[PDB]
């Protein structure tokens, strides 16, 4: 139930979405925040830089996950994504 | 009377039984030839001419320009065709067919799709020879309208009819003429 | 409401 | 059945400074925007009530379009385009019959570049109310296809002519139009 | 590029009234912005989008009356919340479209905003910070100095705390408490607390000149906010505390 490191540990984000994709966006967070634009996942697989950080989108089961090879004191976060569902707006509808 | 330069961008989604097999497509043209393109299937830019090989190199560099016209084929073709199926791909208006003389001219107007057949039947039998056709023509306002003439002999007592096939309307239209 | 039609995005040449 | 093509054909030209960004559905026109506008017009008015286009990101799109177009133009030695000259023909929108309203198509047909003069004739004097034109339709062979309508009551009393001009064609091309058709 | 600006960050506003929040944009061009309603837990919220181009602007789930979107620059938008609750006290963040992403829809969010709409400005209170010097066991022991400070009885809780040392500002050594210790939480209008330690050393904690001064900065009632209580009006000031190098 905690993401113990101060250096290495998995983080293991499940963010799931409603709608089809198109793209996928990845924003953890502190409080009061603007963002924490990591990376962008569209439909495809396998983008994920920068060490704790990793991007899987898979739509067959319509869920993401960011993992994070290396814990710290500011990657402790409250995490989710946001997507824009495909032949629709440009509106973007976070997760959890 | 002066020369002009013209640089002709197109960017063609093709699509196969609807969005089972997509294809993107993205071509660009100095004036009217092709330089540099990119095909969804080849995976990465390619110069057709000399033109554009400092764009084709230069693009195949860049991962952007690439891991996006790349996604082209699900997060733009998908997508659009997505958005105008509704009123393009089911777009449906049922021919306007006429019959009048000249030879015997059986005028279909104002349909779409394009798809279509016209047939002419002499005394309740299709004649297979002598029609001459003028093939499916564009207005530019999405409704194409085409002709066929069949040449004969009017005699009396005879019966012509023009059949006309197409997807707006369920069974074949026909109109005959005396 | 009513779904955008996205177009592709135009990139600089060398 | 259903084997569908969208194309999304811009253009910029130099000298005139113009340029065009619109929609293609296997041939028909979706919609456009016009530099000179900033409005996106649909071909079919109801089709925006269905789908939604900000006319900007296709300016926007066709800046960049100038910008890539002067660097070709030196990137290959300034040679200039060479003009191919248009095939005009006169259509009716449906067979003509007397007192039934009508439509004169002027159909402007595999050309480049992508300026013309188009000018309607009713016996002589150009009609310059109540026209109307598609803007540069794009062909497989990437040449121009281009559409001019002149609504009208069917007499045999008047004539018209299409009156097409092109840096391609020496004299002026002239099609003639009389209550009648091949 | 990208950049965003919601103008008022932190917003009184009475319950009843009208708070107006500024969605702008930086070098880029928006034609279509949206809002998003946040709270402490749950994920950022869309509350609806606007988009210059005169349509309209379509507000999602069922929100629908009040809270007026007027996009007009394509630049600009505005959230202007109508009277005003006790219950529409979330964050207010806004993204913004560019333009020209074209595919690949590239939007950028703003900064944010947290309205604060007492029930009753009877509630607020700004508080004064003051140094502490360090140990002379710690200077010792260590041959660090870590130099510690707080604040005293602020509301809202709008503050900028920064740690400026020798004159200019540094920020490399501070840590700032996560949230609050309201001073009576058990009861429900407690004012807020908040301690910051800056540990820096280098045999200078004590020395010379050395001028650190601990700084809070408040986001104080509107100017056109309504203030009748006798104690001072809790403008939008900055408050100091110095200390020395011994
Ligand atoms: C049209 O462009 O054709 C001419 C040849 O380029 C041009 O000079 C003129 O602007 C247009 N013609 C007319 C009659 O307006």
């Amino acid at each position: 139930q905690a993401l113990s490191i101060q250096e290495g540990e998995n983080a293991t984000m499940n963010c799931s979405y409603k709608t089809s994709i198109n793209n996928l966006q990845w924003y953890r967070q502190n409080s009061g925040r603007g963002l924490v634009h990591l990376i962008l996942i569209r439909s495809n697989e396998r983008e994920k830089h920068s060490g704790r950080l990793r991007v899987t989108l898979d739509t067959s089961k319509k869920s993401s996950s960011l993992l994070i090879t290396a814990s710290r004191a500011a990657d402790t976060a409250s995490y989710f994504c946001a997507t824009d569902t495909t032949s629709g707006t440009y509106k973007y509808i976070f997760g959890t | 009377t002066r020369p002009r330069f013209l640089w002709q961008p197109k960017r063609e989604c093709h699509f196969f039984n609807g969005t089972e097999r997509v294809r993107f497509l993205d071509r660009y043209f100095y004036n009217q030839e092709e330089s540099v393109r990119f095909d969804s299937d080849v995976g990465e830019f390619r110069a057709v001419t000399e033109l554009g090989r400092p764009d084709a190199e230069y693009w195949n560099s860049q991962k952007d320009i690439l891991e996006q016209a790349r996604a082209a084929v699900d997060t733009y073709c998908r997508h659009n065709y997505g958005v105008v199926e509704s009123f393009t791909v089911q777009r449906r208006v049922q021919p306007k067919v006429t019959v009048y003389p000249s030879l015997l001219v059986c005028s279909v107007s104002g349909f779409y799709p394009g798809s279509i057949e016209v047939r002419w039947f002499l005394n309740g039998q299709e004649e297979k020879a002598g029609m001459v056709s003028t093939g499916l023509i564009q207005n530019g306002d999405w409704t194409f309208q085409t002709l066929v003439m069949l040449e004969t002999v009017p005699r009396s007592g005879e019966v012509y009819t023009c059949q006309v096939e197409h997807p707006s309307v369920t069974s074949p239209l026909t109109v005959e003429w005396r | 409401e009513n779904p955008v039609v996205h177009f592709f995005k135009n990139i600089v040449t060398p | 059945k259903e084997e569908h093509v969208i194309i999304q054909a811009e253009f910029y030209l130099n000298p005139d400074q113009s340029g065009e960004f619109m929609f293609d559905f296997d041939g028909d026109e979706i919609f456009h925007v016009d530099m000179a506008k900033k409005e996106t017009v649909w071909r079919l008015e109801e089709f925006g009530r269905f789908a939604s286009f900000e006319a900007q990101g296709a300016l926007a799109n066709i800046a960049v379009d100038k910008a890539n177009l002067e660097i070709m133009t030196k990137r290959s030695n300034y040679t200039p385009i060479t003009n191919v000259p248009p095939e005009v023909t006169v259509l009716t929108n449906s067979p003509v019959e007397l007192r039934e309203p009508n439509v004169l198509i002027c159909f402007i047909d595999k050309f480049t570049p992508p300026v013309v003069n188009v000018t309607w004739l009713r016996n002589g004097k150009p009609v310059t109310t109540g026209v109307s034109e598609t803007v540069f339709l794009p062909r497989e062979d990437h040449l121009f296809r281009k559409f001019h309508y002149l609504p009208f009551l069917p007499s045999t009393e008047d004539v018209y002519d299409c009156r097409v001009e092109h840096w391609g064609l020496d004299e002026p091309l002239l099609k003639h139009w009389e209550f009648d058709a091949p | 590029g990208a950049v965003v600006s919601q103008h008022p960050s932190w917003v009184i506003s009475k319950s009843g009234t009208s708070v107006k929040i500024e969605c702008r944009s930086l070098d880029f061009q928006a034609t279509t912005m949206f809002w998003y309603r946040q709270f402490p837990k749950q994920s950022l919220m869309l509350m609806a989008t606007s988009n210059e181009g005169s349509k309209a602007t379509y507000e999602q789930g069922v929100e629908k009356d009040k809270f007026l979107i007027n996009h007009a620059s394509l630049t600009l938008s505005t959230l202007t919340v109508t009277s005003a609750h006790p219950e529409d006290s979330s964050f207010y963040i806004c993204s913004a479209r560019d333009l020209t992403s074209g595919a690949n829809n590239e939007q950028f969010f703003g900064p944010g905003t947290r309205l604060t709409v007492l029930e009753d400005l009877k509630n607020v209170f700004p508080p004064e910070v003051a140094v502490f010097e360090p140990s002379e066991a710690e200077i010792s022991h260590t041959q660090k100095a870590t130099l510690v400070c707080l604040a005293t009885g602020f509301y809202p809780d709008h503050v900028e705390l920064s740690w400026w040392v020798n004159g200019k500002e540094v920020h490399s050594g501070v840590s700032t408490d996560p949230q609050p210790l309201k001073e009576q939480p058990a009861l429900n209008d407690s004012r807020y607390s908040l301690s910051s330690r800056l540990r820096v050393s280098a045999t200078f904690w004590q020395n010379p000149r050395n001028h650190f001064r601990c700084q809070v900065q408040f986001y104080g009632l509107s100017e056109n906010d309504e203030w009748t209580q006798d104690r001072a009006k809790p403008v939008t000031q900055i408050v100091s505390a110095e200390a020395w190098g011994r």
